């Protein structure tokens, strides 16, 4: 017959190996699919998605409803920010579980923009000015609402527009960064102005924040973590 | 950018274990009904692929068992045994299982086997989609789960003087995944 | 030669398998087949094939010539059907044991059409009319004439028309059925009028039942569970 | 299937061969790559490099910045050369440590042209000249100036150029030489009128030598002998 020469790696089982194999059941006329509303061709489909951003992880606070609700109040005017969200969605641990945070456990390589949406769940009749803030890389968080103002920012106005979509730029030195540790940036969210109520309309107001992938994030090298 | 390594496929077409099957020489000393190994293919043990498929709420996919085996003498004593035989017998949905050792199911023309040879490569099939339905409910809302099938294992061998165990390791891979309708994905609190 | 790489699958025997294999006589001038009449091509051909319903499966009347005939008789025109046959043709003894139960057995699922035929095997004299219902799956079966009129049926007359061609659909939720467990609908044949004769005629006449797979039957996956 | 008959050499790692194989990462997209500056495609590039040679390897010069200075003096005009540097660029204690014996090493077999470059750093002002001779292979090493200028050589002008570029050619009797053992030249630099200085100036110049081959070099049959 033909002459063949086995070569190193014949009869290795690699489980990453794509071979052909033979059918069990070769004379079965499997079940034809149907057209299903909401196929996923691709994990990031998922990580395109607005998920909401744990902000308050207290030991009362989380696993709750409350762990998401940033509270606006009338109290001293302090130029410390509401909210200061690292920017390591895998090494963040509020934005490590949000729906990007639990496909990037699954990863080790990830590159690409996110998108920060802050929304302002208070009256209809509040108003007032937020300062959000994005420091880059390398930088040390924002203390004050001035040195939050001078680099880059939006003054967001809680009284016309309800929500404020911030979007981060791909800033690595890598092509790609990694999903463990070492920097990435700050959003940060100020009062630019103590929030304006009517009448006796409620002084406590609330905040949420969701986070998404944008469509040029991607991810690689596979990671499974998952174990008891 | 390139976003292959989280296409589908490629983030659930990875060779997963997803048993060990053990079974035992039919040696004629005490032996119990450990002669054979039985195991209904079922994600739900193995929390990687659980966890990864509950991602989403239906699925299709074919189904590639690799089969490794992995055999020792159990005495200390003076072991000594001729090359094992192992069918490997897979029982498609709705079928029959095997009871005992020299059930009819093992020669049974429906239920296909593999007649594998100790100290060769891993055995391997390749398991179509097997639904009623046309796609793998991971989730239901309703009253009266999926089949896949089963897998048995035996020794072909019978009048052996020295036992000797055996484990079975099975490697699931899916292939040909396709998933709808996403879906928070669990902790691993409840795994 | 030629390096190949044996891959996983090498030297097993899968009892599946449709390989080449070498012959043992290739020398050996085989007989030629000749035209015999009769060629089966399908299994299903033999489903299609109108073959007689037990219906008597008591004590007495069963492995006899009695179990397949129902007999019409004279007394108090009670609204109780003649007979109530459940379409769960591999898990109902009663179709079980016709020729197309004897194939489906043989496999786990199963789609299509029924039809059975019903077929009065009394005098050309006599005369009346029977009501033949087919309860759809998940109702439970007509108890009653009227229930049974209602809904889908056929007044089948005695005196013009010797026998009944009813057609079961094929409705279910799956796009195939299991051979064992749960409804399926159910065939039943009231008196709608008490048979008339003329004259000393017999006033017990019988109607035997056929059934028989249409052309939209399909099986699959192959169950044998022959064994001693 | 497709009868084969494994021949011999079935199963054999040769460690020397070259097939395809398995990526046990196939899924895993690379990172690209970019053009950096300096891609070496040849071992040879290096050794076209006119890399210094160390002409003093006594005791105390040796491992320092003394052992490639050649001290050009003042003293009785004796008529031995100032170096002579025999043509074993592998098997020469000083060849053998340049960049061209660092590559040579890792090689069994050789061919082609060296070319030497000897560099006055004395004085803008001091005039001389040197002659710089060549001792083809077989030849015993000029022991006079007489001896060497008759040969071949280049009366080198300290006073005008301040380098001297000689080329070796290519002579052997196979195709090849081996990097061990038995000749193949000498260069060697005598002074042609003892070195001319001004004013105060001080008596005492170096003259620094380079080495490396030519675009004919070419070395085959690698021989590593790095170990512990």
């Amino acid at each position: 017959g033909l002459p063949v020469m086995n070569t190193p790696g014949s009869n290795q089982y690699l489980t990453a190996d794509n071979f052909q194999s033979p059918c069990a059941l070769p004379e079965f006329d499997v079940t034809p699919p149907i057209d299903i509303p909401g196929e996923v061709k691709n994990m990031m489909e998922l990580a395109e998605i607005d998920t909401m951003i744990p902000f308050d992880l207290s030991a009362t606070k989380k696993n709750t409803m409350e762990m998401y609700r940033v509270r606006l109040s009338d109290k001293p005017h302090t130029d410390d920010p509401i909210l200061c969200l690292s920017l390591s969605p895998a090494s963040d641990p509020r934005l490590s579980h949000t729906m990007l945070g639990e496909i990037l456990n699954y990863y080790t390589h990830w590159a690409g923009s996110l998108k920060f949406t802050f929304l302002f769940c208070g009256s209809m009749m509040a108003t007032g000015k937020l300062l959000v803030s994005y420091a880059p890389p390398g930088a040390d968080p924002p203390k004050k609402r001035k040195e939050a103002m001078l680099g880059t920012h939006v003054i967001w106005d809680i009284g016309l527009q309800s929500s404020c979509t911030m979007v981060v730029p791909w800033i690595s030195n890598t092509t790609y960064r990694q999903t463990i540790d070492t920097e990435g940036g700050y959003i940060s969210v100020f009062y630019q102005t103590r929030i304006v109520v009517p009448l006796s309309t409620p002084r406590e107001m609330d905040i949420l924040g969701f986070v998404s992938a944008c469509n040029d994030f991607s991810v690689r090298l596979l990671r499974d973590t998952t174990h008891i | 950018r390139s976003r292959s390594e989280s296409s589908i496929e490629s983030f659930f077409a990875r060779g997963a274990c997803v048993t060990i099957m053990t079974v035992d020489n039919p040696a004629s000393t005490t032996n119990k009904d450990k002669l054979f190994a039985v195991w209904k293919i079922t994600y739900k043990d193995t929390v990687q692929l659980r966890r990864k498929l509950e991602f989403f709420t239906y699925s299709r996919f074919d189904m590639e068992l690799t089969f490794v085996v992995t055999a020792n003498f159990t005495e200390t004593n003076n072991g000594h045994a001729l090359n094992q035989v192992y069918q490997i017998m897979y029982v498609p949905p709705g079928a029959p299982v095997p009871e005992k050792w020299d059930d009819y199911t093992w020669q049974t023309s429906s239920n296909p086997s593999i007649f594998y040879t100790y100290g060769t490569a891993p055995a391997r099939i390749s398991v179509p989609y097997v639904g009623i339905s046309n796609a793998y409910s991971h989730f239901y809302d309703g009253f009266s789960l999926n089949d896949f099938g089963i897998l048995a294992v035996r020794v072909v061998n019978d009048h052996n003087p020295t036992k000797v165990t055996s484990k079975i390791r099975v490697y699931l891979k899916p292939k040909h995944i396709r998933v709808w309708c996403p879906r928070p994905p669990r902790a691993v609190a409840y795994y």
